[PDB]
């Protein structure tokens, strides 16, 4: 199946400019990135911690 | 907000930071204890920023005050993005003079082609990104129903609203979210979404304050 870890990280439509995590497969690491606020997809973390526990490795 | 302009140091009193270690949202003061903002902006830990112009630097005229109560509306749907409102409770009363003022709640709703003032320290840039220090500011028309169902199909609720230029350049973008849309000095509206920022036949979409007003009086007295 698809992993959700593979997927770019999503903004949205909604415009708060909450910092968030996602991991970044190019990079190897979990990096920040601006959440919106509203319809997160799955590589969309509060903090590295989750992250990196989460999609650690894909 | 991008295609706008600089306020100028405390021009919109009642426009307030949402504060989680960093600026992440705005909100609209209605009176000395509460504030406000969009359902979607519900963060833990909350500190209001009143009397704030460059968000960066502690300019003096700064009052920092935390969030005891963060009310979302019961019916928020988070899918939808339907009653998009939250009101927030602060844990001590914000002291009132020039600088820091509350708004006035709309008596009726505003007409499509009513101009509004609408602010925010959101992104300045359409394409990429780029945040401000100081409070910026843009005058936008709202929109007909029937335009922003058209840009928006099967997405606009009763309580949304449109607002804005559809040739594109001029809309509120992230970081701007639960800041006011003023218009006749009363609050209509609540920076909630939109498809990306100022592109064409995309205009910003609203929480409809005006259907709110009575749920916002009697949720507000009954905390
Ligand atoms: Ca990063
Ligand atoms: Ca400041
Ligand atoms: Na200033």
């Amino acid at each position: 199946r698809p992993d959700f870890c593979l997927e770019p990280p999503y903004t949205g439509p909604c415009k708060a400019r909450i910092i968030r995590y996602f991991y970044n497969a190019k990079a190897g690491l979990c990096q920040t990135f601006v959440g919106g606020g509203c319809r997160a997809k799955r590589n969309n973390f509060k903090s590295a911690e989750d992250c990196m526990r989460t999609c650690g490795g894909a | 907000i991008v295609g706008g302009y600089t306020c100028g140091a405390n021009t919109v009193p009642y426009q307030v930071s949402l504060n989680s270690g960093y600026h992440f949202c705005g909100g609209s003061l209605i009176n000395s204890q509460w504030v406000v903002s969009a359902a979607h902006c519900y963060k833990s830990g909350i500190q209001v920023r009143l009397g704030e112009d460059n968000i960066n630097v502690v300019e003096g005229n700064e009052q920092f005050i935390s969030a005891s109560k963060s009310i979302v509306h019961p019916s928020y749907n988070s899918n939808t993005l339907n009653n998009d409102i939250m009101l927030i409770k602060l844990k001590s009363a914000a002291s009132l003079x020039s600088r820091v003022a509350s708004i006035s709640l709309p008596t009726s709703c505003a007409s499509a082609g009513t101009q509004c003032l609408i602010s925010g320290w959101g992104n300045t840039k359409s394409s990429g990104t780029s945040y401000p220090d100081v409070l910026k500011c843009l005058k936008a028309p709202i929109l007909s129903d029937s335009s922003c169902k058209s840009a928006y199909p099967g997405q606009i609720t009763s309580n949304m609203f449109c607002a804005g230029y559809l040739e594109g350049g001029k809309d509120s973008c992230q970081g701007d979210s639960g800041g006011p849309v003023v218009c006749s000095g009363k609050l209509q509206g609540i920076v909630s979404w939109g498809s990306g920022c100022a592109q064409k036949n995309k205009p910003g979409v609203y929480t409809k304050v005006c259907n709110y007003v009575s749920w916002i009086k009697q949720t507000i007295a009954s905390n």
